[PDB]
């Protein structure tokens, strides 16, 4: 941020990032998100359906989020929180982490070219107003009813 | 160059106590000398075989071959040693498994 | 003798750098330097001969072998499974047993 | 590396082995004379190793000249210490 | 561009050409036979004249 | 962090309150409340920071009789180690 | 009870690093220590019920009234060498070492290179007196200093000190290994000697290290130059810890090396000579150099966060760790 | 070169001068002299010197070198 | 010489018209006419301004996203 | 460690004051060439002195050949290193890394 | 040696029987290109 001594504080409107989603239903969804979180915990704060997300994120240490990504992370942990990114964000997006793209095309259920799991997405100025799809994502295990 | 913009910086683990020596006074750090402190430990190689001829393939393959020229040398050095009756390289046994300052009493 | 190359400033700085043998020594040891220590000892015995040649080749074993994994099991892959099992569980004892 | 190059050439596509043409291919010589028509309909090449065998070093040769050098001379070095 | 330097440099790849081939050989056959010597042979043949001497 | 409490019993800490006054008086309608305490640490006068302040002797007195009595054990033992119940002083003493 | 004695080391190890450090990278390096040392503990373990299952005993002295064949003998010799060289790191297995003096905690790292790789020393020298081995000791030899020339050779391309310090403890653990390496001879007293030489000039190191790391919050020579002209203290005991690690011949290093080299020499001459000229010039000038630009300078960067000078607890200890080489050079000479 | 002040906290050893420097200069040689003299007195037990000029060493003497019986 | 990237040099995307393939390279002779880059250029434009070529390009590459 | 790092004026690790010389192979050759002329100019003066001189008497004190000459020759006179074990031990100096070699 | 350039595996296997000529990818995101709609549009 930048500060100067005796400024007010800034609003929380003009802070917000914009999530415009197809729901598994064909239905629409406008989500707030805010920079420096990932996409799992903004669509989880709020309550957006079609995710499952078993692993609930991965570990605490070496994560995806990192923008230098560890060489020794061990990525992902279920491919349940799956979206489908539209042509111009998904393209700035660029090339998949090798061990991510291991988890994508491993599912149980279809996947596509514009496939990308929401917990290895760092929200950015540039994701304002990005238009994403969630189709239902597949269960794993017992726990998972639970 | 323009100053780095991602790289690998310090980590600590959580609910980690910090150092406080000398009143506890930290500085910014210079982007370009921590990439330098991580960039060798994250290095890594990029295609199998590419070692071999990275720097000199010469000097590589000396560097690769050492231990057989000191085993070699060992060797013939073994050679010189068995005919003038010199110290061989053997495990010596001469001592009857007794050791070096060995306290050897008995009870009773 | 009415001409003299010794008394022009190439041959003057020549003798006054001490024939250029400082110079020539030095490159020859930044060769050393460079070669030996830092491609060699660091780059060559750490990365391949110690972090590669220990680690790393365990480390790709598993991962192109797991290559060939399916995570999730599948009928047809449990039943072939199965039936490749008996069949060449016994071919190979019969094998051994015959010709060997 | 060697296993590079071994990996590049993996990959080539033959027939059968043999790096050849999979199509009937025809060449002119746009300065022939003028007695020569055009090309008759008889498939003269197989192969296009005039174009597949290129390093494409037309900005050093002399390099690769003295490589073909080398390696002659250390095939003669070879006979000359058996005939000597 | 000097044949004849050419012609030296032909010789000296045929110098290593025998180097290569003649050392090695030459060092682990002459290793593999050390205990096989004439002056093994005297060493034991002196040790046993003085044992027989001084016996 | 540390915990340890600074007002101790042992001693009363050196300070003066002459550095540091307070203001109590004359304010303006803009200006912030004086501070309280104001009391600053003084050192003895003959305190020097740049070597050991150190009037002692003890550790000199501990020294000197630990050699001594390294000196009065070896003369014992070497009486000792001859047979003798002290030690034989010849007349004459040469170098080693 | 000496190999589980041995054994019992291992937990409260992985715990400390686990459980202390401060880095998040030293979450790895546990689980790295932690196998290798394993796998050496699992060798070790071999060799062990190797021993106890042919000699049903458990007494040292019952091994002098039965006889192990050439193959049991081999196999017994091979398996604690391995072992006991996978703690006590030979060349091709100190990554561990790397990673966990890297990333450990400065204390532990102390204790780590001044005595734990130490207890590797001990028990093979028991189960190497023991028992009657008929092999060549050549391929164990030239491990040893294969070990010593990699670990020396790599000492001009560290930036980081604690990194330099950890080559150096391969360097000279190395060598203390080597001097193992023909039985019960006299080469016994050089390596019993250099172990405590080492652990001392170790952990005045590793000491050092922390001390810089703890000034300055950094660690690196491309960070932290011109130790000296502020606090000086500090400077001067990097400057002597260079002179005693160089082994000036009034101190332990210097008896030492003597010991081990006119050892190795009637040995082997040749093998002497490039072992003496790889380790004590080579490795010597490129610690060197690391540790002489980072004492000498213009501390001019951040004037705001510049620290104090040392403590009495620093001092004294650097003063004990020198005192304490200088006067056990003093010892008495029935032993060693 | 041209004086600079420096920090009053470092104990650094730029332009000092001791107002005390003759007492601290005969407290400190003094002692050092004694001490010296002792060590001294000690080594010049353990010290050989040859021959005096006019003088010959008689080859049986006990002081002469000697071999050894085995 | 080494692979080029003939898009790229040109700064333009694959599915860019004729006239676009134009203006870019006139944008760009304007600023490197009076060595290497402009060569590079050159080329780029030879080989993208024909139809038939740059189809012929284009089939070769199979060109990955991003 | 190629450099000599700083705060204030860091440095490389190795100066080249001679950078006119781009590389070592022309500084040989330039240091060559123009230490032809030191060849010339010292083989001119041992002209002159070869020319103008006659060689010298030099050697040993002929009054002192039973000393410095006599102990090397009688050192292989007396092969002392050869002998026999004072104790009788079956070994002698020949069976060591350092031993004597009287026909040298 | 780890190639991560390199990330097929036997879940990406993308043969089919109908397809003579073997699709991209195994993902069925294939749309119809302009020419042909337009002319199915004309029919
Ligand atoms: C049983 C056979 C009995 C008869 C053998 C006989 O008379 O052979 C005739 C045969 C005559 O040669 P030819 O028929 O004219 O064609 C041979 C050409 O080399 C053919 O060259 P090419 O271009 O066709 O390439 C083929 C070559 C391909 O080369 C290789 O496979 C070598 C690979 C080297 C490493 C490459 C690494 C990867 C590099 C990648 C990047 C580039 O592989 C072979 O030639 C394999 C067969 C070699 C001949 C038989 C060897 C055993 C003879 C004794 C049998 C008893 O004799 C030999 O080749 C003699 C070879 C030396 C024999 C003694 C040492 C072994
Ligand atoms: C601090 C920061 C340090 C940072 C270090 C970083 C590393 C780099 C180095 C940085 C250096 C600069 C920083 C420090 C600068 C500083 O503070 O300077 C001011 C500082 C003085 O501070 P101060 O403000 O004046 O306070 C002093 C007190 O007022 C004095 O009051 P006092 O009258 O009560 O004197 C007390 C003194 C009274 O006792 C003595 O003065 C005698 C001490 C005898 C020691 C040996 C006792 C026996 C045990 C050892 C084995 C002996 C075997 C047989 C040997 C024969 O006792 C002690 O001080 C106890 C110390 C010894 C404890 C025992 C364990 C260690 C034994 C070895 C000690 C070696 C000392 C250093 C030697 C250096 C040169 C080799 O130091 C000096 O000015 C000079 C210090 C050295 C003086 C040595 C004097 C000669 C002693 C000879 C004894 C043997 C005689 C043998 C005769 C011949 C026999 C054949
Ligand atoms: C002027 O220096 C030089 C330096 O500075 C000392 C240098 O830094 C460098 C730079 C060097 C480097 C960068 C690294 C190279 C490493 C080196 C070790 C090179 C060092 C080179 C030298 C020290 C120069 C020496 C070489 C020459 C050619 C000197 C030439 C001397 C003469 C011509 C004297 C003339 C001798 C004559 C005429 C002998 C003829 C004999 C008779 C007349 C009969 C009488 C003699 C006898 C009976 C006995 C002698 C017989 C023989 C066969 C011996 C003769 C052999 C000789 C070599 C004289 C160079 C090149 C150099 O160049
Ligand atoms: C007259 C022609 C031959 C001259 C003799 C030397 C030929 C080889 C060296 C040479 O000049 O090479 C360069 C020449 C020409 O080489 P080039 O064409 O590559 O050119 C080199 C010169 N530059 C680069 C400067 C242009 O090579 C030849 O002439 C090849 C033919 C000779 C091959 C080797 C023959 C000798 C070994 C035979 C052994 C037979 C068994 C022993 C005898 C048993 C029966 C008694
Ligand atoms: C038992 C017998 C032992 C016999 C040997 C004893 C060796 C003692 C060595 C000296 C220890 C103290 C050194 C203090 C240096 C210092 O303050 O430097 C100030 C300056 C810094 O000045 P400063 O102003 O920053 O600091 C002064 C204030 N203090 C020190 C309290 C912080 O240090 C340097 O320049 C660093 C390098 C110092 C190098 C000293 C020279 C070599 C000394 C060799 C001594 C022996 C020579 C004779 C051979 C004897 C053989 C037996
Ligand atoms: C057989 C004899 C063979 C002789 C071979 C030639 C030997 C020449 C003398 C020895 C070598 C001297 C090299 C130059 C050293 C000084 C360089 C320098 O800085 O110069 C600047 C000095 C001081 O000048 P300056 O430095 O103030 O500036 C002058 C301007 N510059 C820099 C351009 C030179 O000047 C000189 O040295 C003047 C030139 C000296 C010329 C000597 C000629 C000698 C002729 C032969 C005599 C033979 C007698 C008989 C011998 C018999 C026994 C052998
Ligand atoms: C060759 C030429 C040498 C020329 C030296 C000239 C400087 C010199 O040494 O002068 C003598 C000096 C004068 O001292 P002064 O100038 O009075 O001191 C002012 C500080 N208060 O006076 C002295 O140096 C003597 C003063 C006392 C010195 C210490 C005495 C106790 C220790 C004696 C050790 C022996
Ligand atoms: C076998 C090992 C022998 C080591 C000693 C002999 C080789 C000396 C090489 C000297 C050298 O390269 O020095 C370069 C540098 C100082 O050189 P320079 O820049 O001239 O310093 C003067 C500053 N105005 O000094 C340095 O870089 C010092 C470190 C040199 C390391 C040499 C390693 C072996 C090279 C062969
Ligand atoms: S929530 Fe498990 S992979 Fe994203």
């Amino acid at each position: 941020h930048h500060h100067h001594a005796g400024d007010q504080a800034d609003r929380v409107a003009d802070k917000i990032i914009w999530i415009n989603i197809q729901n598994r239903i064909g239905q629409f969804e406008r989500i707030s998100a805010f920079e420096g979180e990932s996409l799992l915990e903004a669509l989880q704060r709020n309550k957006v359906a079609g995710i499952v997300a078993t692993c609930e994120g991965g570990e605490d240490i070496n994560t995806m989020l990192e923008k230098p990504i560890d060489p020794v992370t061990y990525g992902p942990f279920c491919s349940s929180c799956q979206v489908v990114v539209s042509n111009p964000w998904r393209n700035k997006m660029g090339n998949l982490h090798y061990l991510e793209e291991r988890n994508l095309v491993r599912s149980s259920y279809p996947t596509t070219e514009n496939s990308r799991l929401a917990c290895c997405i760092l929200v950015e100025k540039w994701m304002n107003e990005m238009i994403i799809s969630i189709p239902q994502n597949p269960n794993s295990v017992y726990e998972d009813n639970m | 160059a323009a100053p780095p913009a991602a790289f690998f910086l310090y980590f600590f683990v959580p609910d980690n106590f910090p150092s406080a020596q000398s009143g506890f006074r930290t500085a910014s750090r210079n982007p370009f000398q921590v990439q330098f402190v991580f960039a060798y430990d994250n290095w890594e190689y990029k295609y199998c075989g590419q070692w071999w001829s990275m720097g000199s393939l010469a000097v590589n393959v000396l560097f690769f071959v050492v231990p057989l020229f000191l085993w070699l040398i060992l060797q013939t050095q073994s050679d010189q040693s068995s005919n003038r009756d010199d110290n061989s390289l053997t495990f010596y046994f001469s001592n009857a498994g007794f050791f070096f300052f060995q306290i050897y009493t008995n009870t009773g | 003798m009415l001409k003299n190359k010794l008394i022009k400033f190439k041959f003057f700085r020549f003798v006054q750098s001490g024939f250029y043998v400082d110079f020539i020594f030095k490159k020859f040891s930044e060769m050393f330097i460079r070669n030996i220590f830092i491609y060699s000892s660091i780059f060559f015995g750490e990365k391949f001969m110690i972090e590669y040649l220990t680690k790393k080749t365990i480390d790709s074993f598993i991962f192109n072998n797991n290559r060939f994994n399916f995570i999730n099991l599948v009928e047809s892959k449990y039943f072939l499974q199965i039936l490749t099992l008996i069949l060449y569980l016994f071919f190979i004892t019969i094998f051994i047993l015959f010709y060997i | 590396g060697v296993l590079s190059e071994y990996n590049q050439r993996l990959s080539k596509k033959l027939h059968k082995g043999h790096l050849v043409e999979d199509k009937p291919t025809f060449f002119v010589t746009s300065s022939r004379p003028g007695n020569f028509g055009d090309h008759i309909d008889f498939k003269v090449n197989i192969d296009n190793w005039f174009d597949e065998n290129r390093v494409h070093n037309e900005h050093e040769t002399d390099i690769r000249r003295t490589q073909i050098y080398t390696l002659n001379a250390i095939y003669y070095g070879g006979l000359l210490s058996f005939a000597r | 561009y000097y044949p004849f330097l050419w012609q030296f440099f032909i010789l000296g790849t045929s110098f290593v050409w025998f180097h290569v081939c003649y050392d090695p050989w030459l060092a682990i056959y002459q290793a593999n036979n050390a205990h096989r010597s004439l002056e093994t042979a005297l060493t034991k043949e002196k040790a046993h004249k003085k044992k027989l001497a001084e016996q | 962090r540390q915990n340890f409490a600074k007002n101790i019993t042992t001693t009363d800490i050196p300070k003066d309150s002459h550095h540091f006054a307070a203001k109590r008086s004359g304010f303006t309608q803009t200006e912030q409340a004086p501070f309280a305490y104001n009391d600053v640490y003084q050192y003895p006068k003959d305190y020097k920071p740049w070597n050991y302040n150190y009037k002692g002797n003890g550790v000199l007195l501990a020294l000197f009789l630990g050699s001594a009595f390294s000196l009065v054990a070896y003369e014992r033992s070497y009486a000792s180690k001859t047979g003798r119940y002290q030690r034989k002083v010849q007349q004459n003493y040469y170098q080693i | 009870l000496f190999f589980m004695c041995y054994e019992l080391l291992l937990i409260p190890s992985f715990l400390i690093v686990y459980f202390v450090s401060p880095s998040r990278r030293a979450i790895q390096a546990s689980l790295y220590f932690v196998i290798w040392t394993q796998l050496g503990s699992l060798l070790v373990l071999i060799a062990i019920s190797y021993i106890i299952s042919i000699t049903n005993t458990y007494e040292f002295n019952d091994l002098k009234y039965f006889n192990f064949t050439n193959s049991e003998s081999t196999i017994i010799i091979f398996l604690i060498f391995l072992g006991f060289g996978f703690k006590a790191p030979i060349w091709p297995f100190h990554y561990w070492l790397t990673k966990t003096h890297v990333e450990a905690p400065s204390g532990f790292s102390i204790y780590l290179s001044g005595f734990l790789v130490k207890t590797a020393l001990y028990g093979f020298y028991k189960f190497n007196t023991s028992i009657f081995i008929d092999i060549d000791s050549s391929i164990f030899i030239a491990i040893c200093i294969m070990g010593v020339v990699d670990s020396s050779l790599k000492m001009w391309g560290q930036t980081d000190l604690k990194k330099l310090v950890a080559y150096g403890t391969i360097q000279e653990m190395n060598i203390i290994y080597l001097a193992f390496c023909w039985g019960d001879s006299c080469a016994i007293l050089g390596g019993i000697l250099f172990s405590a030489t080492h652990a001392f000039l170790s952990a005045l190191m590793f000491f050092l290290v922390d001390c810089i790391y703890r000034r300055y919050h950094t660690r690196s020579l491309v960070e932290v130059n011109g130790i000296l002209h502020i606090t000086p203290n500090l400077g001067l005991s990097i400057l002597f810890m260079l002179v005693f690690f160089s082994g000036i011949p009034g101190t332990i290093k210097f008896i030492s090396e003597f010991y081990i080299f006119s050892g190795l020499l009637e040995a082997s001459p040749f093998i002497c000579f490039i072992l003496m000229l790889v380790a004590n010039v080579l490795g010597l000038i490129g610690f060197s150099k690391s540790w002489f630009n980072a004492t000498f300078g213009m501390p001019k960067k951040n004037t705001k966060y510049l620290p104090m000078d040392l403590s009495f607890k620093e001092s004294y200890i650097i003063l004990y760790c020198f005192f304490f080489l200088f006067i056990f050079s003093y010892f008495s000479s029935i032993f060693f | 070169f041209q004086k600079y002040p420096i920090p009053r906290y470092l104990h650094v050893g730029q332009w000092i001068v001791n107002k005390n420097w003759k007492w601290n200069t005969f407290h400190m040689f003094f002692p050092t002299a004694i001490l010296c003299f002792m060590v001294w007195r000690n080594s010049m037990i353990s010290t050989a010197k040859p021959p005096n000029y006019g003088e010959y060493v008689d080859p049986q003497s006990p002081v002469a070198p000697k071999a050894i019986k085995y | 010489t080494q692979k080029l990237d003939y898009y790229a040099v040109l700064g333009v995307d694959r599915l860019a018209t004729a006239e676009q393939i134009k203006d870019s390279y006139r944008k760009l002779a304007m600023k490197y006419h009076p060595a290497r880059k402009f060569q590079e250029i050159a080329e780029a434009y030879a080989v993208l301004s024909v139809e038939e070529q740059r189809r012929a390009y284009d089939f070769l590459n199979q060109p990955s996203p991003y | 460690n190629m450099w000599m790092y700083d705060q204030v004026y860091p440095e490389y690790v190795i100066s080249y004051n001679e950078i006119h010389l781009v590389d070592q192979w022309k500084g040989l050759k330039e240091s060559f060439s123009q230490s032809a002329y030191w060849w010339a100019m010292m083989a001119m003066v041992f002209g002159f002195y070869f020319i103008n001189t006659t060689p010298r008497q030099l050697g040993i004190d002929t009054n002192d050949l039973k000393g410095f000459l006599g102990e090397y020759y009688g050192q292989y006179k007396k092969r002392s290193g050869i002998r026999s074990n004072f104790l009788g031990l079956d070994v002698t100096g020949e069976n060591s890394i350092i031993q004597p070699n009287y026909d040298r | 040696f780890q190639d991560n350039q390199d990330r097929s595996r036997v879940e990406t296997n993308s043969a089919t029987w109908a397809h003579n000529l073997p699709k991209e990818n195994k993902f069925n995101t294939e749309t119809l290109e302009k020419q042909e709609v337009e002319s199915r549009i004309l029919k």
